[PDB]
RNA sequence: AAACGACUCUCGGCAACGGAUAUCUCGGCUCUCGCAUCGAUGAAGAACGUAGCGAAAUGCGAUACUUGGUGUGAAUUGCAGAAUUCCGUGAACCAUCGAGUCUUUGAACGCAAGUUGCGCCCGAAGCCAUUAGGCCGAGGGCACGUCUGCCUGGGCGUCACGC
RNA sequence: GAUGAGUAGGAGGGCGCGGCGGUCGCUGCAAAACCUUGGGCGCGAGCCUGGGCGGAGCGGCCGUCGGUGCAGAUCUUGGUGGUAGUAGCAAAUAUUCAAAUGAGAACUUUGAAGGCCGAAGAGGGGAAAGGUUCCAUGUGAACGGCACUUGCACAUGGGUUAGUCGAUCCUAAGGGUCGGGGGAACCCCGACAGAUAGCGCGUUUCGCGCGUACUCCGAAAGGGAAUCGGGUUAAAAUUCCU
RNA sequence: UGCAAAUCGUUCGUCUGACUUGGGUAUAGGGGCGAAAGACUAAUCGAACCGUCUAGUAGCUGGUUCCCUCCGAAGUUUCCC
RNA sequence: CCCGUCUUGAAACACGGACCAAGGAGUCUGACAUGUGUGCGAGUCAACGGGCGAGUAAACCCGUAAGGCGUAAGGAAGCUGAUUGGUGGGAUCCCCCUGAGGGGUGCACCGCCGACCGACCUUGAUCUUCUGUGAAGGGUUCGAGUGUGAGCAUACCUGUCG
RNA sequence: GCGACCCCAGGUCAGGCGGGACUACCCGCUGAGUUUAAGCAUAUCAAUAAGCGGAGGAAAAGAAACUUACAAGGAUUCCCCUAGUAACGGCGAGCGAACCGGGAACAGCCCAGCCUUAGAAUCGGGCGGCUCCGCCGUUCGAAUUGUAGUCUGGAGAAGCGUCCUCAGCGGCGGACCGGGCCCAAGUCCCCUGGAAGGGGGCGCCAGAGAGGGUGAGAGCCCCGUUGUGCCCGGACCCUGUCGCACCACGAGGCGCUGUCUACGAGUCGGGUUGUUUGGGAAUGCAGCCCAAAUCGGGCGGUGAAUUCCGUCCAAGGCUAAAUACGGGCGAGAGACCGAUAGCGAACAAGUACCGCGAGGGAAAGAUGAAAAGGACUUUGAAAAGAGAGUCAAAGAGUGCUUGAAAUUGUCGGGAGGGAAGCGGAUGGGGGCCGGCGAUGCGCCCCGGUCGGAUGUGGAACGGUGACGAGCCGGUCCGCCGAUCG
């Protein structure tokens, strides 16, 4: 049950703003699942999504696939990866845009900034 | 409740005028002016389109209600009684075969719990977990327009602990179990102990709580000690037993 | 011979016309709570501009859908192009604010106004001109009523010293 | 056992809609809504159900609440008929022939003929008003009350060049103001209750002499400094070139 | 149910003056203006137009939404601008 | 005979209605009143406020000589302020006898007549601060009074009124 | 002619101040009528709407020239009550306070005047310094037609005693506020599905089952939620502690006094006029006239005279809190509305559009999970049609969830001498209905399975009684007989 006096339970609120995010609250809202073994390795859960991060579907109809990720379209709430696309009426080839929380993430692209992210929350779970 | 009214301003943000008789048509009033839609539209009407409502609603509707601190009292005492029928607790829809006697009276010990693992355990050990389980297991999406209105889920009630100890962890430990709720004995609320008016509500005493109801609701005979000058009520009728009364000597002699 | 057909009417299937019904909702209405912050240091409002590709909405002011600092940490995206030691002074139609820019107006202030109309003053740099002044002009000034102080003045208004 | 009329009106018991507190259920093996010469229950309000469609929710029961039940109000908003392929298309004398283009020509373009406006024009320019309607190219739909190949429509581009033409300057009827006088104040009168703006001469930039309280707005027809030929564009010219 | 919320056709009055007309300017609602018709004052005039008081008040006109069941009238008395 | 309406009278040569969908009109609030349900009862009402508490607009608790209504009325006012009944019917119950009987009991309500309080009138021993008191005795007068309380709070329908 | 002062004039002189904007609350002025009175004029509407001004976060009010008549209360403000009361009113319609009492909050103060005269001890500007919201030095100026200090009625001045009280800085924390970072649990097996988030099974977290997103009802997929931990910045105010110097000249407190004791004028008050109020021989306010006093003056709800009594001290000023809040910025909720509803506006809405102008003012939301937004063939001038393709679905094809009625076309059935429709009764035709309409039961023979006492032991248990004894009793299991159902 919620308690604190300024964070609402508002359905129309929560929506709203949700829908009204801004980039960087974006990000954050992108976030994926780790692999058992990046889980058991980083003692970490969840990360954002990133554009050079390895992803397996687990969900839909390619819930096999899997794939380096070539883009994160924000504005469209979606990830789209490698081999992971479709055939047109034109009979040209178009990516399919996948939900970040639909799938798993094998590899991690590390840098200075992901390394100090993945730190500061093992550090919490301990 | 919350007090809900229309705008007292809607449908008069106009300055619409009737156009009399001698034009073939209605006189209720009309939008002024030309080159728009709007103009030449009835207004000012609750039969117009985009007129004022008959009666607006106002805020000053007597929303709340004054009932005698004595009525309150005894609606809560029969409540209480209720509780302690098996029968009406089951006719009520709880889940109470494998509980081993009522009033479920439980050690003090379980006021001290802390984790709602250790809870449930304990709710398991008493024999109530299957009508929390039948409240979980009820939890649905409202129907009609209130899921919108902030009342997604609604569900079944499950059982009402009353403990006797101010500031115990078992509020804490407990709160997070679907129907579960938990009340201090000193400040009974009929709303839990009656849901939907209805008696009979399946309620698990701590030790410390059963043995502080004398106190507070006191007795025929005595005046109680937490309600000043308060007197349990007596029934038109000693004895309910009907039949007891119609088949004894001195009727049938 | 009032049969077949046409017409009218009627019932049914299908197809039209229209947008009711049902399910929705980044909107409205109502109640409650916290805070006290516009302007001559030029407000609110009003005009004109500004994007590679925009008319409106939103934003912005010739540094013009943004400059700078800080935080976050790899996008924006309808299309095209360009960055980014992408293990980094570092993407972002990201967030936030301390630095900075901020056109014509408007209480609007040199005078006006159906006029980008009509005046005066100071002056950086530059041209040749030399203890002399000229051309040009970046840029900035010149409203009213008042307060304190000051400068320059007027009147036998009240006096005094001399002639 | 007796009995049965009912406008105005009163009351009782019930049906139906949407929420809230409870309770019992249904639903992607298909909810709501809607459709149906399927079937049934009730005197009735209504209710239950087959089939279809639809593609995500809904219902029963006990209390309780309300913006809760339509055939009318020349009722409101929206939608749709008969009228009806009907009334109409008729003022301003008038068109015809051949060819070109085009899918399509009574209506576009060329030529020829026959007519009209008849110089106080159906010609050639301006003021106000409009604002791109101006010029070139192209054109699906709409519009041009028939039609269009077309165009004052639509789409993409282009176009308005001044020392001499105007505004700008002056003042007209008048307007707006300082001070003063009124006014609770918004404001009213308007040079009328008053130490005016300043203007000339020589200069150590100071002196001398004049100085009647608005040096403001108000005319693209009043007054008024100055340009003429010739040529030139798809569209500008006393503005461009000489 | 017009080309037109005043027009069209023929006819008709005056036509150097109390003549006709453009622009500027002044007079604004119980006010203006009127060779005077209660005329005109933006298709509005015996008191313009716009917003508000305003959901103005009406003993008067029109409507007033489900079922069954039971009971079931009055147009007469007195007083009242 | 076409519905709705006004009407003594409508199928009317009486008005509205071309057709369909959706919207569309005795409501909310305040003061009273009868009735009914509920709590308590000579009392009743904690929600002005305070203490708290579902981490909480709910629920719970709190009346000190608080306050409202009731518990006393009559007078313009000064002011005074209920001596506590009788009787005819009458429900229920108890006795004797089985008649439409007799005796006891006599609530509610109704009829009649006293008494008490007060406005007015009348009356007057004794005391008394000299203007008060009141032994006795009253009245075709008047009251929204008394004679062993019946209210307070709250819910709803109906009715008048803003 | 010079000088001093006074009043005034000009300065683009040096440095400051003001105008206007917003509307929910707040302060001042001005000010109706509709309406009610069943007419209407006083009255009511209303000390309201409209109009003209002025502030803040609140404003205004505020420290008795008060309330009362008591055994007395003690600034202002607000709530309950007083009370629909006293009073006012063509005493009609109507209107209508205040004191006491109970609560919320509380807070008191500053001036003018007689009182330095051994010297204006006061203040502003320039300039130069400093630990710079200020202090110091110097110089000009303001001011004696009075700046400082003391004093304000509760007092106070002066005098004498008491020895009772009074003097800052800096550090570290707490309190308040605003922010930043991390931290629980399944996406395991089977099925239907385009997609599980649906059903079934097996697990887990919970001080987190508020809420939202993701391809359908998701606690454990994601953001979040609960509760810890850590980090950053304001406010220099409140609060605890610590380190150092802590000076009583002077000023306050207390007691005494054969002395003084200064207090607001065209103001109070009165007459009259108008307005307002419940204020009634006149509640306040304002115009005009008159016009005070200091052993006095105002009030004491009936005018006037006389004698007492009670209570305060106007005509100068400041002041937080309790209270108000349809505007601004930022939040939380709802038995509210759900696109003809709800604000006029869910959308480039105060927009398009209309009016010379003041002003008036709409309509308009929904493809799909994902554009995967329909390639290609063929006919046509083209719009498009017929095939074909995408999708679970085009029976979802960009004004794209679903798609009622009025109204219309087509096919099929039927009827029709100047309406149609309708009530009641049959009939012809059609349509529909198999709970539309049964096939079991009893007695015997054969065969197959399952059990068979009132006997004997065990398990648990019940009726009654007294949730004791005693009596009685059923279910299940193991055996000897019985040989039945
Ligand atoms: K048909
Ligand atoms: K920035
Ligand atoms: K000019
Ligand atoms: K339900
Ligand atoms: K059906
Ligand atoms: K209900
Ligand atoms: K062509
Ligand atoms: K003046
Ligand atoms: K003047
Ligand atoms: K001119
Ligand atoms: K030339
Ligand atoms: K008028
Ligand atoms: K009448
Ligand atoms: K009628
Ligand atoms: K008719
Ligand atoms: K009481
Ligand atoms: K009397
Ligand atoms: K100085
Ligand atoms: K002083
Ligand atoms: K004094
Ligand atoms: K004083
Ligand atoms: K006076
Ligand atoms: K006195
Ligand atoms: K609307
Ligand atoms: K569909
Ligand atoms: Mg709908
Ligand atoms: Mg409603
Ligand atoms: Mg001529
Ligand atoms: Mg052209
Ligand atoms: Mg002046
Ligand atoms: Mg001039
Ligand atoms: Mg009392
Ligand atoms: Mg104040
Ligand atoms: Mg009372
Ligand atoms: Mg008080
Ligand atoms: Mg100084
Ligand atoms: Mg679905
Ligand atoms: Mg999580
Ligand atoms: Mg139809």
């Amino acid at each position: 049950m919620k308690y604190n006096p300024r964070v609402s339970s508002s359905r129309r609120k929560s929506r709203k703003a949700h829908f009204t995010a801004p980039s960087s609250v974006r990000r954050v809202l992108m976030s994926a699942p780790l692999s058992s073994d990046l889980r058991t390795k980083y003692n970490v859960r969840s990360m954002p999504v990133r554009k050079d991060d390895e992803v397996q579907v687990v969900r839909g109809t390619y819930k096999g696939r899997e794939g380096k990720v070539v883009q994160v379209y924000r504005k469209k709430w979606v990830i789209h990866i490698e081999r992971i696309t479709r055939e047109k009426v034109n009979g040209s080839t178009v990516n399919v845009g996948i939900h970040p929380s639909k799938v798993v993430v094998t590899k991690l692209r590390l840098d200075k900034d992901r390394k100090s992210l993945l730190d500061r929350k093992a550090k919490g779970r301990a | 409740r919350q007090p809900y009214a229309v705008s007292k301003k809607a449908g008069h943000q106009t300055s619409a005028e009737s156009w009399g008789t001698g034009r073939a048509v209605s006189r209720i009033p009309r939008v002024a002016g030309g080159g728009t839609h709007r103009a030449g539209q009835a207004a000012f009407g609750n039969m117009c389109r985009g007129g004022r409502m008959f009666a607006p609603t106002k805020i000053w509707r007597r929303w709340h209600r004054k009932i005698p601190v004595n009525q309150k009292r005894y609606a809560v005492a029969s409540a209480i009684a209720a509780s302690a029928v098996p029968s009406l607790v089951l006719a009520r829809g709880h889940r109470i075969e494998s509980v081993p006697e009522l009033p479920l009276v439980v050690s003090d010990s379980v006021e001290s719990i802390e984790k709602t693992s250790n809870a449930i355990k304990a709710l398991k050990q008493i024999g109530a977990y299957p009508d929390a389980e039948k409240a979980k297991d009820s939890h649905a999406i409202r129907p009609g327009k209130g899921k919108m209105r902030n009342r997604r889920y609604i569900s079944r009630k499950g059982p009402l602990i009353v403990y006797g100890t101010e500031g115990a962890k078992l509020v804490k430990a407990f709160r997070n179990i679907p129907g579960v709720e938990i009340c201090h004995v000193d400040r009974l609320n009929l709303l839990k102990l009656a849901p939907g008016g209805h008696l009979g509500r399946f309620i698990v005493w701590t030790k410390s709580a059963y043995e502080k109801l004398d106190g507070i609701y006191g007795s025929f005979d005595k005046a109680s000690e937490k309600k000043k000058g308060y007197v349990l009520p007596r029934p038109k009728m000693a004895n309910a037993d009907l039949a007891r009364i119609i088949n004894s000597d001195e009727v049938q002699s």
